[PDB]
Formats: C-alpha cells, structure tokens, sequence
C-alpha cells in the first residue's frame, strides 16, 4: 500500500499554466505507464491521462501528461474554473496487477471575480414546531472567495451553543455557498424577541434577523 | 457503458461488507472489472480486480480480508471484506480496467528483428553461436470507466430515515425579482441523501449543501433553489429527498407564506 507522493495542493490563475508532480521509486514510476484521474465532488472519477502521455476520450488538449524517470508530471495549461478538483496519479508496482495511487493534489484556480454573499434566514417551520423542535437555518450563497465567519445572536447577545456550520463549498456557478444552523427548543425560540445570523466577508458584515411574532 | 454499484449503506462493525456491481455495455467476459475505494478526505485505495479468466488480484495489505467473485450470465461482480472497521467507511467504486502487454528483451540483449525474430540474442554479429532467450512480456493497467460509487458507513448505530421540513419564502426572504426557498432534511443516518426539485425539472439555480453531524449523532442538510418571485402563486415547488440507506423517498410541497 505504498503511496506515490504528490503535493497536497497547487495553485494557478485563470488562463495560466499549472503542473502537478508525482514522485515514485524505480519500481513503479520508473517503469512508466502512469495514469492521471480527476475527481470533482458530486461526480464519478474521470480518467484523464494513461500511459504517461496519452489522453483519454473527451479530454481537452490543455490536459497533458509527461514523465522523466521517477517523477511524472500532469500539466494543465489555459486554466479554467471548472478545473478545480482533486487529481491522482497511479502506477502498477512491478506490473503485479496491483496499482498504487498518489497522495492526491487539490488544484485552486485564482483570479476569479470577487462576490459579496447573499444571506437568507429561515425561522423554524410550523411542521418542525409541531414536532417540538426548532432549527434556524441561515443560508449563504454566491460569494467569493470562499472564506466567511458566521455568528449567531439572541437579542443582540452572542450565542455559541447549539450552532453547526458547514465549510464553504463550490456552487454550480463556481461561486461558494455555506450553511449554518441554530438548534433550539420551542421554549427557547418563543423566549427571546429576535435571533440574528451575522455573516462576515471581506470587511463586510451582513446580518439577517427573524422574530417569533411574524409569519 | 454503465457500471452500477449496489448493496447496504450500513454495515455493523466486525461484520462482512458486501457489494455487487451490475454491468452493461462491455460483456463481463471480455473486459476486466476492478474495485477502488476512497475514505473521506483520503487518497484512492486499490482493492482488487478479477480477470476475464476468473483470476483475482488483491491489494497486498488487505488480501486476508478481501474477496471478488464473478457471474458472466447475470453480468455481476461481487466484492466482500470481512472484519469491517470504522476505517473501512468509504465510497466504493466499480471500474473497468484495461491492460496493455509490452514485449521487451532483457538489458543488453536485442531482438532478432532489430538486426528467430521474437527471440532475444546475446550477439547480433553471430546470430548463431550467441545465446538465445524468449522475450519478456509485461502488461500495464489503467482504469477506463468509473461507476458513480456507493457510500458505505461502518457503524454500530442504526439506520434512521429523514424528516423533511419546508424552508418557505416570505415577504422578507425575497430579493426583488427572485426568491429563495428550500427544504430542511433533518435527523437521518447514515449518509447520504439526494435532493431534487419538481422531479428534476427544476435544475437552474439549485444548490444542496453538505450535511452536518449533530450532537445527537444524526445528519442534517439543506437544499435551496432561487425562483422568480412572480411565480409564488402560479408554480408549485416540490423538493424530492432520496435516502437510499433506508429506501425512503420524500416529496414535500414548499408553500409560500
């Protein structure tokens, strides 16, 4: 179960060129026949390169593979936003039918237009309230870069318990989205006059508020 | 071509995980099929394959626990792993492997064609009194087609179907001509759940967030869609939740306030 070595992450700007290295010994990469695969979240893995330099079907020309002894390199030229993914090299150790995969490389495509987030705060639904539960759902979408901080308030006093927040992730339009939850009891919900979701993004803070005495 | 994995999404510890891959479009007797997995946030791991002749290859560090079977008539490959631990929770992919045999001569030796042809010789100027050997065939492999994968969770906790609550748009959730609405998928185990809208007829402007593990030990997530605000009285919006670990599908109508 030897692990071929790749950099944990590389970077590159739109339209520029990026290279990803794959290190091995003389018995798995030195023999050659290295393949590369692309893994985009929500999709099945996609075979890019095989036999060191050959492209698979439907692979654009900007993807190219090469080898130089014990280190094979995958180069992606004119970088696009959809190229943000995980890339894995592979090779069979001494041609024993068993193959070893690389440690993996995460590609980041910089230079994308910055975008401020939109925030929506949903109070607990009537259905959830009828089930003796109360969850406030704060949805954040269409922002770049994918770095935000989320704070919860009750009557402007901070709240740190019962909060769950997802790490920002890519949307279909290459922008980022995140979600945050505040799980309360119906008694806690009816207690305070308002609850707030504060979203900080690049020197800006958007605050959305819900009140139990509303819709 | 098509490769579809199937099996239980939840396997209790120390039990035997078993998955089956149903194939179509290449005949299970011509091409070879392999199994690859990947733990969340880790690298791909080769588990093994089965050759068209029925021969099986396994990862050296897991051969004592693995097992692959074939059925050409039903076109189904089977994978088994005993003594399932929490480290075996991963996504398991069904793949088709393609080989490529390259012939070559030993180091220093040369072919008879490059100077009786197939044999490797020790001296080409003599090609008679020189030592003679057979060529060495070595094959390399690359994965051609990947299945969508099946998320398998190894846990002692029990399956639980999801509760679906609507995230309704109101006079404060709008953004001018567009309104955001969704549904909250609460308290399910194990992962994953799949959400769509109007039976896949509403794909523009949809996003489903990653799930979160709560303190109670259950998963929850949300799915949101942005629609024109003028349609909130004409168009009905239904979110279609799918939880294969419990064979549950939920259709929830999202009503505007």
């Amino acid at each position: 179960q030897a692990v071929l070595n790749q950099p944990s992450s590389v970077s590159g700007s739109l339209g520029q060129r990026v290279s990803i290295t794959c290190s091995g010994s003389s018995s798995n990469v030195g023999n050659g026949y290295v393949s590369w695969y692309q893994l985009i979240p929500g999709s099945a893995p996609r075979t890019l390169i095989y036999g060191d330099t050959s492209r698979a079907s439907g692979v654009p020309d900007r993807f190219s593979g090469s080898r130089s002894g014990n280190t094979a390199t995958l180069t992606i030229s004119s970088l696009q936003a959809e190229d943000e993914a995980d890339y894995f090299c592979a090779s069979a150790e001494d041609s024993s039918s068993n193959a070893v995969f690389g440690s993996g490389t995460t590609l980041t495509v910089l230079g994308q237009p910055k975008a401020a987030p939109s925030v929506t705060l949903f109070p607990p639904s009537s259905e959830e309230l009828q089930a003796n539960k109360a969850t406030l759902v704060c949805l954040i979408s269409d922002f770049y870069p994918g770095a935000v901080t989320v704070a919860w308030k009750a009557d402007s006093s901070p709240v740190k318990a019962g909060v769950e927040t997802t790490t920002p992730s890519k949307q279909s339009n290459n922008k980022y989205a995140a979600s945050s939850y505040l799980s309360l009891t119906p008694e806690q919900w009816k207690s305070h006059r308002s609850y707030s979701c504060q979203v900080t993004h690049e020197g800006s803070t958007v605050e959305k508020t819900v009140a139990p005495t509303e819709c | 071509v098509q490769l579809q994995e199937s099996g239980p999404s939840l396997v209790k510890p120390s039990q035997t995980l078993s998955l089956t891959c149903t194939t179509s479009g290449f005949s299970l007797s011509d091409n070879t099929v392999g199994w690859v997995r990947q733990a969340p946030g880790k690298a791909l791991q080769w588990l093994g394959s089965i050759t068209p002749s029925g021969s099986t290859n396994y990862n050296p560090g897991l051969k004592s626990r693995l097992g692959i079977t074939k059925d050409n008539s039903n076109s189904q490959v089977s994978l088994s792993l005993t003594s399932a631990t929490a480290a075996d929770s991963a996504t398991y992919y069904c793949t088709t492997v393609h080989q490529q045999t390259r012939k070559s001569c030993p180091d220093g030796w040369m072919f008879g064609f490059d100077c009786g042809s197939e044999d490797c010789v020790d001296d080409c100027s003599d090609i008679l009194s020189a030592q003679t050997l057979s060529p060495i065939y070595t094959n390399a492999y690359h994965v051609d087609a990947w299945g969508q994968g099946l998320l398998v969770t190894v846990s002692s906790a029990s399956t639980k179907g999801p509760s679906v609550f609507p995230l309704a748009p109101s006079s404060k959730s709008t953004s001018g001509g567009t309104a955001a609405l969704g549904c909250l998928v609460k308290d399910y185990f194990p992962e994953p759940v799949t959400v769509s809208w109007n039976s896949g007829a509403l794909t523009s402007g949809v996003h489903t967030f990653p799930a979160v593990l709560q303190s109670s030990g259950l998963y929850s997530l949300s799915s949101v869609v942005t629609v024109p605000s003028s349609s909130l009285g004409t168009q009905t919006y239904i979110c279609n939740v799918n939880h294969k670990p419990s064979n549950t599908k939920v259709d929830k109508k999202v009503e505007p306030k």
